[PDB]
RNA sequence: UAACCGGAGAGGGAACCCACU
């Protein structure tokens, strides 16, 4: 898929300005691991923006 | 006679007087990954097919 | 490493504090004179600067990786 | 034997009570016809033990004397304990 | 030539002897560090007594 | 049925810290009062931190972390920021958020202390508590460097309050007090004479506790509030009474949209 | 603080704190052994009462609103070594492996790699994550790529690149991961009382003093009566007094210059109880506790023994080879031992059947064919 | 596809290219180590 | 990894609801109100306020669990008056008693200022 | 899911449970059920085995299930509790000069889950109104349940003499009607002993509802305590020093009573016991002497303290530590004893080479005068050190015996 | 090779005899705490075997004052087998007698 | 009177040492 390996911003919702990486995608939503904490989250793709 | 088994969990224990004596409190990790095998039927198929 | 910027309990800044109370020891001052110097009334922020070991500069006496 | 000659106990053991409620609700589980006029609940296990206080589940158990002979004892034909 | 002899940290015939802390921080080591053991195969061993 | 009415008595007031006493109210008005003095109160401090360059000894999430206990001078932008979970824009706008820049170098053969004089601000009122304290004191150590050491970061500060983490906790130490003579025996001395008196008691060097009295409530709350230098402590306790009577407010539409919604 | 030389030396399994503290209380022997140079632990501000009750039996609750000032948090470093050769034609080699060239590849995202086949420092990393990509070539080619320990979930510090005593290129990364100190964390004291963490609330949970002294940590005082460490009450007390003279606490063992009676009539002096009670109040409805709270400075350590490196589940992962039983530790997720005594408490329970799902099923389900004439498989 | 190293001993930046013997072009010291990254590091400040 | 992130405190997800109301069937004109991403600074003044009506017979509240955010309040009035009337009277007061306190805080100040 | 810790020694070492999710890493377990598992939340680990099929799903719920495990057919006891706190409050609960107001007693109301919503009239309406805590215990008991039980301090006379029904000290625990009459409630009443209050609430009700009450006392009792609270201090182990001159003297009297005896030895004044030799009948008397200085001045301590004490407070309610622990805090540490005997000669006869050959003292042999409070003689804290190795050893060998 | 090998693995002996040669000679140096690093520089061992019933070796005795730590041991099944060193403690290195 | 994409359970063992309940 296109998303996974790239570098994402979550710009909506609590977890907005958290960058991380794309582990895995679907189109309803997608798993992001933080680059701040030690924890893989699954954010829906509205809120992410490519990065870089 | 005894030997390795699947579908079992191993952590640290710590207090919880919050709750009765036949719980048990369980992180989410490990929640989420040990499974349970429901047969499905036509009470429970929509809450397993959203599941 | 190096000084806390709060204390831990308190929560008062103690990291302005350290070269100051430095200062302070290199002089007539004791700890407990140079700590109200500094304006440390509860014991939570004095054992902030009094237990303080600053161990960054014995990290500095070493080559850094670039130049 | 004989329904004359039951030597058994009359109450259901904690063992019985056990494995008669595990083989009902897997039945239930695989589409069998409740006896029971339920009440909207959906878990099985709940079914089979509404099933067993209603004493209506279908089934026998063999005890296995120690000599070699059994005795078949209906759900409906022994005591409940609980 | 008979072999090579692993050898003991800060001993008399390491090259940590009767080094200043200077020094030793000049060699990325460090002046607190003891020594009494050996390097083998870049891990530290110790012959307990 | 009623509220009860409470007076204020100011006995101090300071650029550090405000004194005073509360009357004639609750003792859970007056802990939740004292409570929201620490956890809810907003304030700005710096939670998004880019590293560039960091060739110190201090790794990059210790320096961030020792970034985030900086405190800034938030008196009254606060009030009129958003959220950053809540405003429309993307990644960070001036209306949600303050940047800050630090590009430090070490060349000398001295070691260069950097502090947070050393950070650049955005905007000029939003700065740490280097502002003004003339009527010699340092600033807040960050890292020192070595010749050849460097470091290059940029960081944005957003709005919170304590409950999130404890960076954004406006005050030092809140002390509070009520019946200093112990005439309602909420606690129980074993040996009363032991015990040194408060420095809110009237009584003679004679007595050591006030006689107990069955009638009594507790009343005449006595509260110190220390800030950390980011907030006036005058203005923690304008900010806590608003933040606590708004909460209370939204509290009351919801519950008004359930009963209305329910009949 | 372990060594000065730190960030120099490439070790596995290394842990350092961020803010060492020497104690407040210190006998005169740990001048010798250099503690106060590189000293393990935290003055933490204790109370001994039974507050909410997780930290009954032997736990401990924490500040919160400490933790996130800093409070024990510290950081493991955990190094990889790999070396590339072994055959006349089987040559390792660093690369990134291509997916149209080289045969067998995890699902693992490798675009993290650099061309050399290794990640530069600065990088965050997570379990399942390449961090060496190395190669043999295949009489097209087959991976040797080492992966990031699963669970581990780091950030890598420092990547080096050298040459053994074979000539061969040798490559050994360092990964920084920062553990703050959450509940389940194992904490001790000089006193032999260890304890792990049942529970962090903020510093408006936590009760309070006069002041807004909030104690660090609570302990539960059902620890002291059948243990008997009254040395961990005269720290405390000590650390009080120390804390507020100015002086560091001398606790050399047999002083006789010094005893409790000295100790508390100098803590009289400076405002407070004589036995280092004091009046804590509620943190949540801010009545004050009936009893006296004894409270105060003690040196507490942290202990290497998270939780985060010992939690591990399985719902039927890998095999063993020889018998098809499942793997065993927590790095291979392996499965827990249901032994010869676990097996007998079942018998003793009478549950036969969960007895069969354990040994039989829920291990090695199997199948054979059998002649029925003669009892040995067909 | 320079892959800059940085000698441990010299601190000397240099290119070394693919498979090739690490050696530092002067002083001769044989160990590298690689950079910091190019890419971002965010953090929060907690 | 299992760290609930900060924000769940104070945060209503999607779908949850901030107040939630159930009549309490064991006696009459009782009713329970359970209340999400809230603690004890809030159910505290609560019960407090409560507990000044002459018309309200019992009031409550507890936290089930210190990990969940949720908060429970029990109230039960005497028949013509209800417990809902009794909370947003509670509400609307304790509003009123912290607006005083904030006019005569500030009044006060600056008065201190010189005066 | 059915739950061990690890050396799993009786059939309550792997109970059901009901599986509840929880934000952060760690198993979490009532603390009563801590003692059949034996837990100890110093590091432990335990470990979860999920049943897979439906029907030993419904096996482990109606076999191994935790409450009905509660009492054991090892010893027809129960085996789980009140302890460690819940214990200790109740303790302090219970008695006769308990008072609550009326929100405090709404609050303890708020955490039963067996309340009717009826609040119950006080004991004392006027004045103001005022609840006692055995009237909110009274709430807590299950059905109608009927038990008599006695306190640890109650006094031996006071049943045959008068005021037995009509305790003065608030012993003799009556449960009558499902209602707490009088009595204050200890280990001997909610612990693990036969005929416990718990064990009638097992035997008279169901498991469901002792359970229910297992939870109800550790909820209200844990949140009454954030009302009362429970500490410990360095003033606990205090004494008056009134008690330290009596302490000393009693010290002093037997340890000169030590030396006319060794006085009456050297000069072959004396004779031995019949069944022993000279060696063993001295020994004897020098450890009659010593255990009876030993308990003078325990029983002493234990007159000393006060009733505001927090190790009475522990070892009255019986949930943690001995009487002879606060006699060891505060009085005297005592002997050393190794293999029974004194400290051996591990010198050529002597034992440390600060003392004098020959020398069979009280000071010399391990006998220690001085208590935790007071510190330790760098001697007697040697020995106390061979002490303790004794007990430190046979808990590592007695394992790999027991367990075989 | 024979004294790295004896070195590296903590077989004392020659590489044929692993299984007759004593370990646990040469452990890998504990790297964890200053305080750990000097512990494991000054540590005694008993060579009789571990896992047997004879309490008395493992006793602390009479004989370790001043030259042995009391306190210190590991509380496993190596009680008093395993024993470290006192502070002022000093261990001869021999000379000759002539 | 039109329009291009596609492959997936890996992975070993013995010995010794340290540590946890
Ligand atoms: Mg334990
Ligand atoms: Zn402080
Ligand atoms: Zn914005
Ligand atoms: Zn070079």
């Amino acid at each position: 898929n296109e998303l996974i390996g790239q570098t994402v911003r979550i710009s909506q919702g609590p977890y907005k300005g958290y960058i991380g990486v794309v582990k895995d995608a679907t189109e309803s939503t997608a798993r992001v691991e933080l680059h701040s904490t030690c924890q893989t989250i699954s954010v829906d793709r509205q809120r992410l923006t490519t990065v870089g | 006679m005894g030997k390795r088994v699947d579908f079992s969990a191993r952590t640290v224990i710590t207090p919880d007087p919050n709750l009765s004596i036949d719980q048990v409190g369980v992180p989410r990790s490990i929640a989420a990954n040990m499974t349970f095998a429901e047969i499905v039927t036509p009470f429970n198929i929509d809450r397993l097919q959203e599941l | 490493m190096i000084i806390p910027v709060r204390c831990f309990t308190c929560g008062k800044i103690v990291g302005n504090k350290w070269e100051a109370y430095l200062g302070l020891l290199q002089a007539e001052y004791t700890e407990g004179d140079a700590l109200d110097a500094l304006g440390l009334k509860r014991y939570c922020c004095r054992r902030m600067l009094l237990a303080h070991v600053d161990l960054i500069e014995k990290l500095l006496n070493y080559a850094p990786l670039e130049k | 034997q004989a329904n004359q000659k039951r030597i058994t106990t009359p109450y259901m053991t904690k063992y019985e009570r056990a494995r008669v409620l595990g083989t009902r609700a897997l039945q239930i589980a695989m589409c069998a016809p409740v006896m029971v006029e339920l009440e909207g609940e959906t878990d099985p296990l709940l079914i089979a033990m509404k099933e067993l206080k209603a004493r209506k589940i279908p089934i026998i158990i063999r005890r296995y004397l120690p000599d070699g002979s059994y005795e078949d004892w209906g759900v409906d034909e022994l005591i409940i304990s609980d | 030539f008979i072999g090579k002899i692993p050898i003991m940290l800060r001993s008399t015939y390491c090259l940590l002897n009767g080094l200043t802390d200077r020094d030793l921080c000049e060699l990325n080591e460090c002046p607190l560090d003891p020594g009494g053991y050996f390097i083998i195969n870049g891990s530290e061993k110790v012959l307990i007594a | 049925p009623y509220a009860n009415q409470p007076t204020v008595r100011i006995t101090e007031l300071t650029d550090e810290n405000v004194k005073f006493i509360i009357e004639n109210t609750d003792l859970a008005v007056a802990n939740s009062i004292r409570r929201v003095f620490i956890a809810e109160v907003p304030i700005i401090a710096i939670d998004w931190v880019q590293i560039d360059a960091n060739s110190s000894v201090l790794h990059d999430e210790f320096i961030a972390h020792r970034l985030g206990l900086i405190p800034l001078t938030s008196d009254d932008i606060v009030d009129k920021l958003q959220y950053s979970r809540d405003c429309t824009c993307e990644e960070f706008c001036p209306e949600c958020s303050v940047e800050f820049t630090l590009d430090v170098r070490c060349n000398e053969d001295q070691t260069r202390h950097v502090t947070s004089r050393d950070l650049i601000s955005n905007s000029p009122r939003v700065i740490p508590v280097t502002s003004r304290n003339r009527d010699e004191q340092d600033d807040i150590l960050i890292v020192k460097l070595r010749k050849g050491q460097e470091l290059r970061l940029r960081a944005y500060a957003k709005k919170g309050f304590g409950k999130e983490h404890a960076k954004w906790n406006p005050t030092a130490g809140v002390a509070f007090e009520y019946d200093p003579d112990n005439a309602l025996r909420h606690t129980v001395y074993p040996k009363p004479e032991e015990w040194p008196k408060s420095e809110y008691s009237e009584l003679d060097e004679d007595e050591s506790q006030a006689p107990y009295d069955p009638n009594g409530k507790p009343e005449r709350f006595y509260y110190n509030v220390e800030s950390c230098g980011s907030l006036r402590p005058e203005t923690i306790v304008l900010s806590a009474l608003s933040g606590l009577k708004k909460k209370l407010s939204d509290l009351q539409t919801q519950l008004s949209h359930e009963i209305q919604s329910d009949v | 603080v372990y060594i000065t030389n730190f960030h120099v030396r490439m070790d596995t399994l290394a842990h350092v704190l961020y803010y060492p503290q020497k104690p407040l209380v210190t006998t005169r022997s740990m001048e010798y052994l250099r503690f106060r140079e590189l000293p393990a632990g935290i003055n933490s501000i204790v109370a001994i009462a039974s507050y909410t009750g997780y930290n009954q039996e032997d736990s401990v609750i924490m500040n919160r609103s400490a933790v996130d000032r800093g409070f024990f948090r510290s950081v493991f470093y955990r190094s990889y070594k790999e070396q590339e050769s072994k055959g006349f034609d089987q040559e390792e080699v660093f690369e990134k492996p291509t997916r149209e060239t080289c045969q067998g590849m995890r699902h693992a995202i490798y675009d993290k790699l650099d061309d050399d086949g290794l990640i530069a420092p600065g990088v965050r990393v997570s379990g399942d994550d390449v961090i060496i990509g190395k190669t043999v070539t295949l009489p097209t080619k087959r991976d040797c790529s080492t992966f990031l320990r699963t669970s581990e979930t780091g950030i890598v510090d420092q990547v080096m690149v050298t040459l053994n005593q074979e000539g061969y290129k040798f490559c050994k990364i360092r990964v920084r991961s920062v553990r703050i100190p959450q509940i389940g964390d194992k904490f001790a004291s000089r006193h032999g009382q260890k304890g792990t963490c049942g529970i962090q609330y903020r510093q408006e949970d936590m009760p309070f003093t006069c002041e807004g002294i909030t104690p660090d940590i609570i302990i539960n005082p059902h620890a002291i009566p059948s243990r008997m460490t009254i040395g961990h009450l005269i720290e405390c007390l000590q650390g009080k007094v120390s804390a507020n003279k100015g002086e560091i606490g001398d606790a050399t063992p047999f002083n006789d210059a010094v005893n409790v009676q000295k100790i508390s009539n100098l803590l009289s002096d400076y405002g407070y109880h004589l036995r280092g009670n004091e009046v804590l109040y509620n943190g949540f409805t801010g009545r004050k506790i009936t009893s006296q709270i004894f409270i105060g400075p003690t040196y507490y350590q942290r202990l290497k023994h998270m939780v985060d490196d010992k939690i591990h589940s399985r719902a039927r992962g890998p095999i063993q080879i020889l018998n098809r039983q499942p793997m065993e530790g927590r790095s291979r997720d392996g499965g827990l031992r249901f032994g010869e005594m676990e097996r007998d408490c079942q018998i003793a329970h009478g549950a036969a059947q969960f007895l069969r799902e354990r040994l039989f099923e829920a291990s090695d389900p199997y199948q054979v064919h059998v002649c029925n004439l003669c009892g040995i498989m067909a | 596809q320079p892959m800059i190293y940085i000698c441990g001993e010299c601190h000397t930046e240099n290119e070394i290219k693919s498979r090739d013997p690490i050696r530092c072009r002067e002083c001769g010291y044989r160990i590298m180590y690689k950079k910091r990254t190019k890419r971002l590091v965010v953090f929060d400040a907690r | 990894m299992n760290a609930p992130p900060a924000f769940e405190s104070f945060l209503l997800f999607e779908g949850e609801k901030k107040i939630t109301i159930n009549k309490d069937t064991k006696v009459p004109n009782a009713c329970l109100f359970t209340i999400n991403k809230e603690d004890h600074t809030l159910g505290n003044i609560i019960k407090s306020q409560l507990l000044k009506d002459p018309q309200v017979l019992f009031a409550g509240y507890k936290v089930p669990h210190p990990l969940e955010h949720k908060i429970i309040i029990r109230v039960q009035t005497t028949p013509d008056y209800s417990p809902q009337e009794a909370f947003t009277n509670a509400i609307t007061d304790l509003i009123s008693e912290l607006s005083l306190l904030e006019e005569r805080f500030r009044v006060a100040i600056k008065d201190k200022q010189e005066g | 899911v059915i739950f061990n810790r690890q050396p799993t020694l009786h059939k309550m070492s792997m109970m059901g449970h009901r599986v509840r999710i929880l934000p952060w890493s760690t198993f979490r377990l009532n603390l009563s059920v801590t003692t059949p598992y034996n837990a100890d939340f110093d590091g432990d680990e335990m470990n979860l085995h999920l049943p897979q099929s439906l029907e030993t799903r419904a096996e482990i719920q109606e076999l191994a299930m935790v409450p009905r495990m509660i009492v054991t057919p090892q010893s027809n006891r129960p085996v789980m509790g009140i302890v460690q706190d819940t214990l200790t409050a109740v303790r302090k609960f219970t008695k006769r000069d308990v008072f609550l107001e009326r929100g405090e007693v709404m609050n303890l109301l708020m955490f039963l889950s067996t309340w009717d919503g009826k609040v119950p009239q006080p004991a004392i309406l006027k004045p103001r109104p005022l609840w006692t805590g055995k009237q909110i215990f009274s709430l807590i008991i299950p059905g109608h349940i009927n038990c008599i039980r006695t306190h640890s301090t109650h006094p031996d006379d006071e049943d045959s003499g008068p005021y037995k029904h009509i305790s003065p000290g608030d012993t003799k625990v009556v449960v009558e009607n499902g209602e707490l009459i009088m009595g204050i409630l200890c280990k001997k009443s909610l612990g693990t002993s036969a005929g416990s209050l718990v064990h009638i609430s097992y035997l008279e009700m169901g498991h469901d509802i002792t359970r229910l009450f297992y939870s109800n006392i550790q909820t209200v009792i844990n949140n009454w305590l954030l009302i009362e609270g429970h500490t410990i201090g360095i003033g606990d182990s205090i004494a008056d020093s009134k008690t330290y001159q009596d302490i000393q003297n009693t010290i002093k009297k037997a340890k000169q009573d030590v030396i006319e005896v060794i006085e009456k030895a050297h000069n072959n004044e004396l004779e031995p016991t019949p069944g022993n030799t000279l060696r063993q009948t001295f020994e004897n008397q020098v450890n009659r002497i010593l255990n009876d200085a030993r308990d003078k001045t325990g029983s002493s301590a234990q007159k000393s303290l006060s009733e505001y004490n927090n190790f009475k407070s522990m070892v009255v309610s019986g949930a943690k530590g001995s009487k002879i622990n606060i006699s060891q805090v505060i009085a005297v540490v005592g002997q050393q004893n190794v293999e029974g005997k004194r400290i051996p000669f591990g010198f050529k006869h002597r034992t440390l080479p600060h003392f004098i050959k020959d020398d069979y003292g009280p000071e010399s042999r391990g006998f220690v005068e001085n208590s935790y409070l007071a510190g330790l003689t760098p001697t007697e804290f040697f020995f106390h050190a061979m002490g303790g190795r004794e007990g430190l050893i046979d808990t590592a060998v007695k394992t790999a015996e027991t367990g075989y | 090779d024979g004294l790295k090998y004896s070195l590296a693995t903590g077989n004392w002996g020659d590489q044929k005899k692993a299984h007759q040669a004593r370990a646990g000679v040469s452990q890998v140096l504990n790297r964890l705490t200053f305080a750990s690093t000097l512990s494991h520089l000054r540590r005694l061992n008993s060579p009789i075997g571990r896992d047997g019933k004879l309490a008395k070796p493992r006793q602390l005795h009479n004989t370790l004052w001043g030259m042995v730590c009391p306190a210190e041991t590991p509380e496993g099944h190596a009680v008093g087998l395993v024993k470290n060193l006192a502070l002022m403690a000093y261990i001869s290195v021999g000379s000759q007698p002539s």
